[PDB]
């Protein structure tokens, strides 16, 4: 019974369970990482004695938090318990090849985890450019390895992107346009058509890398009339879409929770933010090159790159705007969600916003490579994403387990983490702006400051992770079991009780069309 | 392909009104800044009375059969060179 | 939300416990990593 | 009274000011003098004593607004617990300055970064605002 | 009847506000860790050459 | 011993947020003002009063005497 | 819609002589989420549907929700029971405040 | 069938709270530890 | 170079740089108008026990919404391509330099006149003289004439590199099989420092790069000497 | 042309056949069609079919709503959406 319900399932919610805790373990990996990286740089000096050494923690701490913690959290995790749940539906469109989609990322872990235990490990960046990553500078099996995790995760969330698809698309109730469907449902949508189309270029360049490696192509080599910056372009034409990927979910759970705790029964202009998330996943096609400013770029080319990269901030702030407006007027609710929710709000602007400069090409030949770059996306991506997540975990938490965490804890929770990120992450845009290099281990001793409060700053979030782990044993040690939860009428993950039963909607919902 | 919308379900009447308003018109905009900013008058090169260039081999049916039929005298030169 | 009582309540005591184990779970393998680091070295 | 787990289909009662009518009474079930309290209800209200209409509310309603609003202590033991928290990250802080971190380069001796300083300011690192524009060149000493 | 934070909420803030301070000001001045502040107004430039 | 008057009773919260988003309004114009005064019009002066008589050869000389080239001793 | 237009249009909906249970707490529910205090001649029709309906303890939750929908605009409350005394008195209905509902 | 309900929806048991905690501790603290681990390796090695 | 805690960039050593200076002051006046807007009006929003949930009409406040940021992106981006297009035009160099990058340092070939070249590596933290500036200084520095436009061209004869200089706002990819070109003109004489910027290795922290700007006459007689 | 190539008539089973069979008798036993409202009045509420003794309903009280309002109906008297106040009755079995 055991291997048959959790080795061979083909239930929509223990496969998001499967993948919240694979993605729950693999976020451990990825925080012990970065606080190596950050014990390396926390006081001036050597701290490994070996920087090929810290390049492979550097390079395998934003594998491991983007595509073994975010990725199977949002998607595999929230999507899987979620979507078929809001649109009434009895299970996902191929339930058995979602389970194959989870269980490929065990092994794509385990590559990954051999990457680096072989040689020297893959100390590349997780761009993975040649010809650093080639077979000259990076000889030996640990960046075939890392290639091959990612083609483990890239056919995973494929499949997964079409299993999605297919079910919103197809498994609504017959009177419930795709007008009625809830946020959260539709940013899963988006992301997945995202992963559709992206992933395959990241695979065809990754393919040629390895071909470079061991077949004696040369795709990227100029002795044989490649070129390095061919592969950088089909890395970044899938990575814009990778970043967007990563924070559409977030961006559909942030419209539920703040629409929740505050006590609406609706986000505030439902369709502008339809139109917002298809916008920003249409243009978010169109503006890779901007992760290219420093090549050797011709100036009208980094004009348009430029522009195009401007235009997304106006889809963008109408999400932020009508957060705002949701919140008006509400009755607010001061629940550990709703904390993370206005935390998600306040970091993810002041991200974006260091992005709008950094979408000025003139201004980023001098921050490109820099931590102005690394401080844009830990606040507007990796934090937007984890605040996102913390907020949904902590507001679903009870419909998935059937119990309730203690909310005292969970807002001690919320306070450590704001202000061990902000502490972290804050500094490091003076670091970029006074020219500090991304991917160092040291640096020139006038950036000991803030290089020093940044690190600082991690071991805080340590201690805020470590209290997570206690305050989710506490709740299944303590089994508070839900009772009544208000809002069942907008908000139908929940009607079917805490948590549902294996099977739900085995007779559909009736709607009628009117 | 290469796209990054979602909707699918239907397409009526709704979906391309959407798309009317929020993805061509807001196109349309977007060229037509894109345009009022490049928008001027560049310096007009100097006339070299090129043979394969201006050519007459019968004279225009209108005015003093010379002139094309939206000779713009700011840019286009006849035979002999601009007009004064 | 509302719920029922804990089934099995969790005491400050038993509270107590539960953090300490869990942050030593996460403290003392690291920190004898990096306490050694130089007999790595 | 008693919410069962198996009751989560049927209507439910809430206390919450935004939904100040909820789809059923907070009490149910009547006691014999329950129901006559109830008869008594459908004659005028003048006629029921104070206890008995606080009764009547106590039937239909679990909290009051008063209650149900009510603001509480939480927040000292939410901030005073993440301050230990953070109290504690700095034991931690010690701990790895102690027994992992060895000394830091010779750069950071006094008197090298009073010749380093030095030698800045002969370069005139940042001589607009930055550095050296904060150096008095004419007195030989940091600008008051 | 009073809950935990009517209880312990006093002593809970000023114990932890009291031992956060406390560990920082020490972590931060007496441990070694050496912050490079700025010269400006505190280092007297000496001969280097 | 006197009846209390009528307050407003409509449109509460509609006049709290028109009165704030004004008050909102007149603060980022007032830092703005600021910001470039503090700031921006600070660093204008700055390198204008900088290379406004500055002289290169000097600098220079001042630089070679103190030691720091290579290429000039 | 003028503001009259709309106060007589929700005195309406409470004066029906059989509202049922219902449609009262249909009626308070949703005025509750507009952005005003209901006039008390809304607040009076809905005392007297209560009363219709035998439901003394609604009638003391609907004076309730008028005081939390002032906010902080601690005159409306106090206004809008003097104007409701003659129906206080003649319906028996206390107040919260006489009920002591108003302590935590 | 399956047991479900609260506690049985999951692949690791409840019904113990010190084992859960035993549990929890190996599964969170070994993906903590793992990395560190790793760089010994990688410095053993030199 | 920078100094300790410094907040913003480093002091403009080139006319170019000036002009970033003062669009990032620009662009941050506006920043901090939109940064500050949103905690202003978000706090606002959750500060009120009054209440309104009831549906609210969308479309009005979206086109104040959508304009207004639209605008403001037009407010950026015309400064914004004015510099890059002014960094565009031509400058007539009166000297070629020629970079390459290796792991771990760069070589420089002045090979106008003469073939002058030479490698550059980083000064090992033990053997500092006192005084100078732990892993930024180099055994040959990149004397250039002062006050003069200059073409660099930038290449690697291995992995990728990054040949940046802060002060000079210069940060131009090195790219074995390309020659990328970039024009520098130092308004001062002096020493002007940067670091490689993409990762190229183990020791991509510590291939610095450092410019000693002088006169022309002093760049000549360095120039021959070299040979 | 020739045969020899089954029929849906001839060879489909299980649910596929039940889901065909029902459709010729215009019934719609597996809920592929959404069901057309009533007037909604307590005289003529909309008619819920259900095996059980409650169903979840979705309102979408206007057209072009993008809200949908859900709810369990049970058996017994006739219930109302409670954004919209129409009526559904459960038809159990
Ligand atoms: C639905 C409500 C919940 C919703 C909330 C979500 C939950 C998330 C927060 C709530 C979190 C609560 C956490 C509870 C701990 C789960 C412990 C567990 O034992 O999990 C369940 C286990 C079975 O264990 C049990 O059944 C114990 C109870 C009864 C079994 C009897 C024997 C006990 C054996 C010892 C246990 C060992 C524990 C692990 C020890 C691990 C040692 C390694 O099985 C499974 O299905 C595995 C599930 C997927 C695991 C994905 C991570 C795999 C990562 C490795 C990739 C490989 C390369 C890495 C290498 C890469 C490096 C670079
Ligand atoms: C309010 C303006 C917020 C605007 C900012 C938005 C962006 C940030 C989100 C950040 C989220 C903002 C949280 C605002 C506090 C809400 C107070 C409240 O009415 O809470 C509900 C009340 C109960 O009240 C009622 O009964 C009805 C009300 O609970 C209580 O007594 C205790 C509530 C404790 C909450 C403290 C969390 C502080 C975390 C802040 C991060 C740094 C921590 C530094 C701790 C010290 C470290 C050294
Ligand atoms: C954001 C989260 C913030 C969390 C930590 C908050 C701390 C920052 C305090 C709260 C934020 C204010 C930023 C302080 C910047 C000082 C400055 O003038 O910087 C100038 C430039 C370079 O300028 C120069 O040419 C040199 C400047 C002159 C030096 C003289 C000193 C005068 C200022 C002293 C600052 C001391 C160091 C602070 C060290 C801080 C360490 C953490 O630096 C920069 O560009 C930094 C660019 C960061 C981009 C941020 C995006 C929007 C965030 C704003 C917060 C939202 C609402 C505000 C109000 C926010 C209230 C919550
Ligand atoms: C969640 C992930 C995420 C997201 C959403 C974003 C969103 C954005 N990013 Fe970022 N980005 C990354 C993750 C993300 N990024 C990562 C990981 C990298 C580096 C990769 C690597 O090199 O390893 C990176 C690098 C990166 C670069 C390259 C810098 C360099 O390498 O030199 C640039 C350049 O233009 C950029 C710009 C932007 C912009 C303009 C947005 C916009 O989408 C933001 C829009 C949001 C707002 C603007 C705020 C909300 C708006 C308002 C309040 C409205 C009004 C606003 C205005 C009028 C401006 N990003
Ligand atoms: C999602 C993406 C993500 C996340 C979450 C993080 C998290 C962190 N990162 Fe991240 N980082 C990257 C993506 C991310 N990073 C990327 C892409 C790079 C560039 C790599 C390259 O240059 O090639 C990078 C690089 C990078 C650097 C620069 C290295 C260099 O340039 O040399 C630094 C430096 O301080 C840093 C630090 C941190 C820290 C301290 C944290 C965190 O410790 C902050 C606190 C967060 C946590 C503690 C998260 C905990 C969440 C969980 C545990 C999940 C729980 C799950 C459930 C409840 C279901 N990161
Ligand atoms: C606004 C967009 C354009 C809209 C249309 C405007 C009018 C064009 C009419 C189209 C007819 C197309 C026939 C093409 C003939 C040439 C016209 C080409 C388009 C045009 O209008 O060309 C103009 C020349 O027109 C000239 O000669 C004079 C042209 C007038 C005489 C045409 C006579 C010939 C017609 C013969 C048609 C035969 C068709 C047979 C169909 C049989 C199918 C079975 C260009 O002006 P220009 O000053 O030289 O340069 C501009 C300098 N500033
Ligand atoms: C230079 C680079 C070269 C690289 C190599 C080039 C290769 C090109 C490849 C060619 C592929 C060729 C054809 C194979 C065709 C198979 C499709 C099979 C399905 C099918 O054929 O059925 C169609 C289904 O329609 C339907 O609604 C389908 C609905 C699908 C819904 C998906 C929704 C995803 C989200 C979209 C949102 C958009 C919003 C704007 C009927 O359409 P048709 O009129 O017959 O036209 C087919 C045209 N090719
Ligand atoms: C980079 C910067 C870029 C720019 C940012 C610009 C922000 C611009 C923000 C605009 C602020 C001003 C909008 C003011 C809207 C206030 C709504 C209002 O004025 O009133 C509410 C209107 O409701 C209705 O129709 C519909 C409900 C209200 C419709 C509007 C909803 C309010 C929207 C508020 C948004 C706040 C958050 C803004 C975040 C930026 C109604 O209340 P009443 O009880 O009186 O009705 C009863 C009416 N009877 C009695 C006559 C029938
Ligand atoms: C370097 C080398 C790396 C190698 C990595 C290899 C990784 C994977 C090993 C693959 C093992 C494949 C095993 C067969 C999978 C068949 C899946 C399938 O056919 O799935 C179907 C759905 O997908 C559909 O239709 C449409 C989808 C069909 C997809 C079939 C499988 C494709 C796998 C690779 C494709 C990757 C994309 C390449 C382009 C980037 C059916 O869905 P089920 O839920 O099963 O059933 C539903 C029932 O109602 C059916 O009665
Ligand atoms: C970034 C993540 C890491 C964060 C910080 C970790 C904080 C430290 C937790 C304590 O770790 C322990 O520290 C001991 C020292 O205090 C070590 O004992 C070591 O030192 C002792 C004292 O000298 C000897 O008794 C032991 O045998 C010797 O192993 C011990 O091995 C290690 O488990
Ligand atoms: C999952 C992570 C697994 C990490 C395994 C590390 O193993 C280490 O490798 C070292 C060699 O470099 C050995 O010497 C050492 O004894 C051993 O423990
Ligand atoms: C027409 C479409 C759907 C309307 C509906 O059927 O409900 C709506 C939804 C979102 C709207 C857009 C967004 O509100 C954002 C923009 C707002 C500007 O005021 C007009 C253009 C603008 C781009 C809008 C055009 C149009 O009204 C949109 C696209
Ligand atoms: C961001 N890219
Ligand atoms: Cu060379 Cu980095
Ligand atoms: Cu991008
Ligand atoms: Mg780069
Ligand atoms: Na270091
Ligand atoms: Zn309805």
């Amino acid at each position: 019974m055991f291997i048959n319900r959790w080795l061979f399932s083909t239930n929509h919610k223990d496969i998001g369970t499967l993948y919240l805790l694979f993605g729950a373990w693999a976020g451990m990996v990825g925080t012990a990482l970065s606080l190596l990286i950050r014990a390396e740089l926390g006081q001036p000096g050597t701290l490994l004695g070996d920087d090929q050494i810290y390049n492979v923690v550097v390079t395998a701490h934003a594998f491991v938090m983007i595509f073994f913690m975010v990725m199977p959290i949002m998607i595999g995790g929230f999507g899987n318990w979620l979507v078929p749940l809001m649109i009434g539906a009895p299970d996902m469109a191929f339930p058995r090849m979602n389970n194959m989609s989870f269980w490929l990322l065990p092994p794509s872990f385990l590559l990954l985890l051999a990457s680096s235990m072989v040689e020297a490990g893959a100390g590349t960046g997780w761009t993975v450019y040649p010809p650093l990553a080639g077979n000259l500078a990076h000889a030996g099996a640990s960046v075939d390895l890392t290639i091959f995790s990612l083609h483990l995760a890239g056919v995973s969330s494929i499949l997964g992107a079409i299993n999605f698809i297919t079910t919103i698309i197809n498994m609504k109730p017959p009177a419930m346009s795709q007008y009625q469907t809830p946020l959260f449902v539709w940013s899963v949508m988006i992301t997945a058509v995202l992963l559709l189309l992206s992933l395959p270029v990241l695979a065809a360049g990754i393919t040629m890398l390895l071909t470079d490696r061991n077949l004696n192509t040369t795709f990227f080599d100029p002795a044989g009339g490649g070129d390095p910056i061919l592969y950088q372009h089909l890395f970044w034409f899938f990575g814009h879409p990778e970043v967007y990927i990563l924070i559409l979910p977030g961006f559909g759970m942030i419209s539920h929770i703040v629409t929740y705790y505050s006590g609406k029964k609706e986000p505030f202009g439902y369709m502008g933010m339809v139109w917002a998330m298809m916008s920003i996943g249409f243009l978010g096609f169109i503006v890779w090159a901007h992760h290219m400013f420093t090549v050797g770029m011709d100036v009208d080319t980094r004009a348009y790159f430029t522009s195009a990269t401007m235009i997304i901030a106006i889809p963008t702030g109408v999400k932020v705007f009508s957060w705002l407006a949701t919140l008006h007027g509400g009755n607010i609710k001061w629940s550990p969600a709703m904390m993370w929710a206005l935390g998600f709000i306040f970091l993810f602007t002041v991200g974006g916003l260091t992005g709008i400069v950094l979408a000025n090409s003139s201004l980023d030949i001098v921050l490109h490579d820099t931590y102005y770059v690394v401080a844009h996306f830990h606040y507007v991506l990796s934090m937007g994403a984890v605040f996102a997540i913390m907020g949904g975990f902590v507001h679903w938490f009870p419909l998935f387990s059937g119990y309730t965490l203690n909310d005292t804890w969970a807002k001690i929770h919320f306070a450590i983490m704001f202000v061990g990120v902000n502490m972290t992450f804050f500094p490091q845009h003076f670091l970029g702006l006074s020219g500090m290099p991304r991917r160092y281990s040291d640096y020139p001793d006038a950036y000991t400051m803030w290089n020093t409060i940044s690190s600082m700053g991690s071991f805080i979030s340590l201690t805020a992770v470590m209290l997570m782990v206690f305050i989710i044993w506490e709740a299944f040690a303590s089994k508070r079991e839900v009772l009544t939860v208000d809002l069942t009428t907008t908000n139908l993950e929940w009607l079917n009780g805490c948590p549902p039963p294996y099977h739900t909607f085995e007779e559909p919902t009736y709607v009628n069309l009117k | 392909a290469s796209a990054a919308k979602g909707d699918h379900g239907g397409t009526g009447a709704r979906t391309w009104r959407f798309l009317t308003f929020g993805l061509a018109l807001p196109s349309v905009a977007l060229c037509t800044l894109n345009s009022w900013l490049h928008s001027g008058h560049r310096e007009r090169p100097a006339f070299i009375p090129y043979h394969h260039l201006r050519i007459r081999t019968k004279p225009f049916s209108w005015g003093d059969g010379n002139h094309t039929f939206f000779h713009n005298p700011r840019v286009n030169p006849l035979p002999t060179g601009y007009e004064k | 939300i509302t719920a029922k009582p804990a089934k099995t309540p969790t005491s400050p005591k038993e509270q107590a416990i539960g953090l300490s184990v869990t942050f030593l779970s996460f403290l003392l393998p690291a920190g004898w990593v990096l306490y050694h680091l130089d007999n790595y070295k | 009274s008693v919410v069962k787990s198996e009751d989560y289909a049927l209507p439910s009662y809430v206390d919450r000011r935004d939904y100040p009518l909820p789809d059923v009474a907070h009490v149910k079930n009547l006691s014999a003098s329950q129901k006559a309290l109830k008869e008594k209800e459908k004659a005028s209200w003048s006629s029921l004593s104070i206890d008995e209409k606080v009764e009547l509310y106590r039937l239909k309603f679990k909290e009051s607004f008063a209650e149900m609003n009510r603001s509480t202590n939480e927040w000292k033991t939410v901030v005073g617990a993440a301050m230990f928290f953070i109290g504690f990250t700095a034991l931690l802080l010690i701990w790895e300055k102690h027994y992992v971190y060895g000394p830091i380069p010779h750069t950071f001796e006094e008197e090298w970064v009073a010749k380093q300083t030095k030698r800045m300011l002969d370069m005139k690192v940042a001589p607009i605002q930055g550095f050296s524009a904060k150096w008095d060149y004419d007195k030989n000493e940091w600008k008051k | 009847a009073p809950d935990f934070h009517d209880k312990y909420g006093n002593a809970v803030l000023a114990s932890g506000a009291t031992f956060c301070v406390a560990v920082w000001v020490y972590m931060a001045t007496q441990i070694g860790i050496e912050w490079n502040p700025s010269p400006v107004g505190r280092v007297t430039p000496k001969e280097w050459r | 011993s006197t009846a209390l008057a009528k307050p407003q009773m409509r449109g509460l919260l509609a006049r709290r947020l028109r009165f704030h988003i004004v008050g909102a309004f007149m603060v980022s114009l007032g830092f703005a003002t600021f910001y470039k005064f503090a700031v921006a019009e600070k660093r204008k002066k700055a390198y204008a009063d900088f290379y406004r008589n500055y002289d290169s050869m000097k600098d220079f000389e001042e630089m070679r005497k103190a030691g720091i080239f290579q290429s000039a001793k | 819609e003028t503001d009259e237009e709309f106060d007589a249009r929700w005195v309406t909906y409470f004066n029906k002589p059989d509202i049922d249970a219902w449609e009262l707490r249909k009626g308070m529910n949703t005025l509750v989420g507009y952005d005003l205090v209901p006039e008390p001649k809304i607040i009076d029709a809905a005392l007297r549907a209560c009363r219709r309906l035998n439901d003394f303890a609604s009638a003391v939750r609907i004076l309730e929700v008028v005081k939390d929908k002032a906010g902080p605009h601690k005159e409306i409350y106090p206004y809008v029971i003097q104007e409701l005394r003659p129906t206080l008195n003649e319906l028996g209905i206390s107040t919260p405040e006489e009920l002591g509902l108003d302590k935590v | 069938h399956y047991e479900e309900g609260p506690g049985k929806n999951i692949p690791f048991s409840v019904e113990n709270k010190w084992r859960l905690l035993a549990m929890m501790t190996l599964f969170f603290g070994s993906g903590f530890a793992a990395p560190f681990f790793i760089v010994r390796h990688q410095l053993l090695k030199k | 170079m920078a100094y300790p805690m410094q907040l913003g960039f480093q002091d403009a050593t080139s006319p170019i740089m000036e002009e970033l200076l003062h669009f990032h002051d620009h662009t941050l006046m506006i920043v901090f108008l939109i940064s500050s807007l949103v905690l202003y009006i978000i706090s606002l929003m959750l500060t009120t026990k009054l209440t309104h949930t009831s549906t609210m009409d969308a479309q009005e406040v979206e086109t104040i919404w959508t304009i207004l940021p639209a605008i403001i992106l037009i407010l950026i981006a015309l400064p914004s391509l004015r510099i890059l297009y002014m960094m565009d035009e031509i400058n007539n160099p009166s000297l070629t330099v020629k970079t390459m990058g290796h792991q771990w340092y760069w070589s420089y070939e002045y090979t106008d006149y003469e073939d002058l070249s030479f490698d550059s590596y980083m000064i090992p933290t033990s053997e500092l003289k006192p005084g100078e500036l732990r892993l930024l200084e180099v055994d040959n520095r990149v004397v250039l004439p002062m006050e003069m436009t200059i073409r660099m061209l930038v290449s690697s004869e291995d992995v990728l590199h990054s040949w940046a200089v802060p002060s000079l706002g210069l940060k131009t990819d090195a790219i074995p099989g390309r020659l990328n070109q970039t024009t520098l003109m130092s308004s001062r004489p002096g020493l002007y420092y940067g670091q490689c910027s993409e990762i190229c290795g183990s020791n991509h922290s510590f291939m610095p790069i450092v410019l000693e700007l002088v006169p022309l006459k002093y760049f000549e007689k360095w120039s021959a000497s070299m040979l | 042309s020739g045969g020899g190539v089954p029929t849906d008539e001839e060879q489909a089973t299980g649910l596929e056949r039940e889901v065909m069979l029902a459709a010729r008798k215009g019934q719609d036993p597996y809920n592929i069609l959404a069901p057309k409202a009533t007037s909604g009045t307590k005289e003529d509420p909309n008619l819920v079919p259900s095996i059980t003794n409650k169903r979840i309903v979705g309102c979408i009280c206007e057209e072009d709503n993008s809200t949908v309002i859900w709810f369990w109906l049970h058996k017994g008297e006739a219930q109302r959406c409670p954004s919209c106040g129409t009526h559904y009755k459960l038809v159990p079995h």
